């Protein structure tokens, strides 16, 4: 039993997507599929079932008319279309099947099968390159910490690393964070007193939807 | 007076039931909603008795065990559970039940108890004062099924109480929910003709819809595969009628 | 109906035992459902009817309750049992899933290491101004940071980033960033990160000024 699901999407808002949710493995219309929504902070939010086979669906309120389910018995693949896109709609979505129903004793009360889940982000960004900087200690110990910001690209990812990646301890590369509409990542290194500025470092900013690669080396304020 | 007990055995029905449908789905009072539904349940039995209170065959009926068949032993057990692996074979050649000799449907000890305490309370009522109400009146064969759709149309507020096994297959397909009520009427035509096989002793029916209920538990099947199960139904109902035709139609 | 899960947080070592609760804000019967998700992953079902496994799990899960009241139980845990646990009624729609409860793994305490940076030449150049600031490798999770300008506490233009877990030490890193226009950088002098957090019973200050 599997429920393979289709790739990311990035949308502009006010268009539409039709996610897709392809069953192997159990015969796909005597069993509910179900759709929730995972958004950071808001946790796991149910949007709606399906009964393929049937064409019953039993919808949360909340997404009627944002969310459309449908089911295709001879591709065994339930569909959702999400409408008039916007930022609250940035998510992760699953699918999910429910057990057979049997009157005593049965998984019917579950989601027992789960997809891999869904990415879908939707913006007005356009492409565009981080500008990013080195970060040298204040001008004025037994270990030096140097940084890495890259502020305004879009969209994600962006690769960093120190010298080329032969500088892989001490780094900690944070989450990017959403400011305005285009995203900033940050990243520090911490090293010996020995390390630097004795030896060179230098952070590389790798970002391939503009095909931009970009290095920047620590020097002392 | 048969105009009376169904119809006073359908507004009780109808008026407990639709109330603990109502707290079925209420936040507040779900809690109780199982405790209204009992009565609702209770009534055919308790609406018998008070109208047999207001004979010593019911009394006969109700604890003569001479009255019993033997020969009727092997069907009683086995009927049902013969009925519902040959329909999981008849399926096999249309798609899907590899899997469901696997039986994978099915705390234990107590839902016998609930379910031989509803054969108890619905076949008192129904072997008592209810049947021969209307085998009084009509023929035999006539009169079974004029049981078969009203104990059918008997279930019907349970399609609206939350998480019944009436709401869930409605809920899932219009067929499957069509299908249960489709499957009472032969299935009313089966006990009662057990009933009179062995002299309309109340206890065996008690026993036979006890053994119906635990069979449809125990050896679980998917509601296509139930679809396939009334056929099977009708086709037994079908013999049944023939077999004792005469029994059937005579005056 | 909705429901309400405790504790947020949980701390634990491999070989503990410990159990996670749901609340119901009415009768669920019964009908209740926990999963478990690794980051990154999706959910998984451990257990359905509140009391029932679910196939492939081991029997060092088990779930109790009834009613209104609700809770999961792992005897002995294993490394594989660290992430994230929802619990999900199933008595009517919508369906409702718990806020959630994160389980992860124990740890000694360490103090974060904090360092600030002055805006870069590079940036005062393109008209641009912040000031960042990291705070490393601090346990546990939760702290504080507060930006300071000439003294005084500035809550706006500031964007905050949070590590998860490490896969290596199992410690918390955070960043917090400042930014300002050139203009308005270059009228102060003063420029303070702050940090609150437990293993301190003052604030952990570090700080520049542009001279
Ligand atoms: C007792 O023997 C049989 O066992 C079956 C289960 O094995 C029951 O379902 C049948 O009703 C019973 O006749």
């Amino acid at each position: 039993v599997q429920l393979k699901q289709s790739g990311a999407e990035l949308m502009k808002p006010g268009a539409s997507v039709k996610i897709s949710c392809k069953a192997t493995g159990y015969k796909f219309s005597s069993y509910w599929i179900e759709w929730v929504k995972q958004r950071p902070g808001h946790g796991l939010e149910w949007i709606g079932e399906i009964f393929p086979g049937s064409g019953n669906t039993n919808y949360n309120e909340k997404f009627k008319g944002k969310a459309t389910l449908t089911a295709d018995t001879s591709s065994n693949t339930a569909y959702m279309q999400l409408s008039s896109l916007t930022s609250e709609d940035s998510a992760v979505y699953y699918c999910a099947r429910r057990g057979a129903f049997y009157s005593y004793g049965s998984s019917y009360y579950a989601m027992d099968f789960w997809g891999q889940g869904t990415s879908v982000t939707v913006s007005s960004a356009k492409t565009t390159p981080p500008s990013d900087y080195p970060l040298a200690p204040v001008c004025g110990g037994s270990s030096v910490t140097l940084g890495c910001l890259v502020k305004g690209y879009f969209p994600e990812p962006v690769t960093l690393t120190w010298n080329s990646g032969s500088l892989s301890s001490g780094v900690h590369t944070f989450p990017a964070v959403l400011q305005s509409d285009l995203y900033t990542l940050s990243s520090s290194v911490t090293v010996t007193s020995s390390t630097w500025p004795s030896q060179s470092i230098t952070c590389n900013v790798a970002h391939p939807a503009s095909s931009t690669k970009v290095d920047k080396k620590i020097e002392p304020r | 007076n048969p105009k009376l007990y169904f119809l006073s055995t359908f507004v009780v029905t109808y008026i407990l039931w639709f109330t603990g449908a109502y707290l079925s789905f209420s936040s507040t009072y779900s809690g109780i909603y199982m405790l209204i539904m009992l009565p609702g349940l209770m009534a055919p039995f308790i609406i018998s008795t008070i109208l047999i209170a207001k004979k010593k065959d019911f009394i006969n009926r109700l604890f003569n065990l001479k009255l019993i068949n033997l020969k009727t032993i092997p069907v009683v057990f086995l009927l049902m559970p013969a009925v519902i692996l040959l329909s999981i074979l008849l399926s096999i050649p249309f798609g899907g039940s590899i899997s469901q000799f696997q039986f994978s449907g099915g705390d234990f000890v107590p839902v016998l108890f609930l379910l031989l305490l509803a054969a108890t309370f619905e076949e008192l009522g129904w072997r008592g004062y209810a049947f021969d109400s209307l085998q009084s009146r009509y023929s035999l064969f006539k009169a079974s099924i004029l049981f078969g759709i009203f104990w059918s149309l008997w279930h019907f507020p349970l399609i609206f109480v939350n998480n019944s096994y009436q709401y869930e297959i409605f809920n899932q397909s219009i067929w499957y929910g069509l299908n249960f009520f489709l499957s009472i009427l032969p299935m009313g035509i089966i006990i009662t003709w057990m009933c009179l096989k062995n002299r309309k002793s109340i206890i065996l029916a008690i026993i036979f819809h006890f053994l119906i209920n635990l069979n449809q538990e125990l050896l679980a099947i998917t509601q296509d595969t139930k679809i396939i199960e009334t056929g099977v139904l009708f086709l037994v109902a079908a013999a049944i009628i023939l077999y004792d035709k005469k029994m059937f139609f005579e005056k | 109906i909705q429901l309400t899960q405790s504790p947020a947080s949980l701390s634990a070592s491999v070989g503990e035992t410990v159990t996670i609760t749901c609340r119901a804000s009415g009768n669920i019967h019964n009908y209740l459902a926990w999963y478990q998700q690794k980051q990154g992953k999706s959910p998984q079902l451990l257990v359905y009817n509140a009391k029932t496994l679910a196939d492939g799990v081991p029997s060092r899960f088990s779930g109790s309750g009834s009613g209104t009241q609700y809770s999961l139980k792992i005897n002995s845990l294993q490394p594989e049992d660290f992430g994230n646990y929802y619990c999900q009624h199933f008595w009517s729609t919508p369906w409702t899933f718990g806020g959630g409860t994160k389980l992860e793994l124990k740890r000694a305490d360490a103090a974060p290491t904090v360092s600030i940076f002055p805006p870069s030449s590079e940036q005062l150049t393109s008209g641009g101004a912040s000031v960042v600031c990291f705070l490393n490798n601090f346990y546990p999770k939760d702290i504080n940071v507060k930006w300071k300008i000439d003294g005084s506490e500035r809550q706006n233009g500031v964007l905050n980033s949070w590590t998860d877990q490490d896969s290596k030490d199992s410690t918390y890193s955070m960043s917090s960033t400042l930014t300002l226009t050139k203009d308005e950088y270059e009228r102060h002098n003063s420029y303070t990160c702050e940090a609150t957090h437990k293993t301190s019973t003052s604030p952990i200050v570090k700080s520049f000024n542009r001279n």
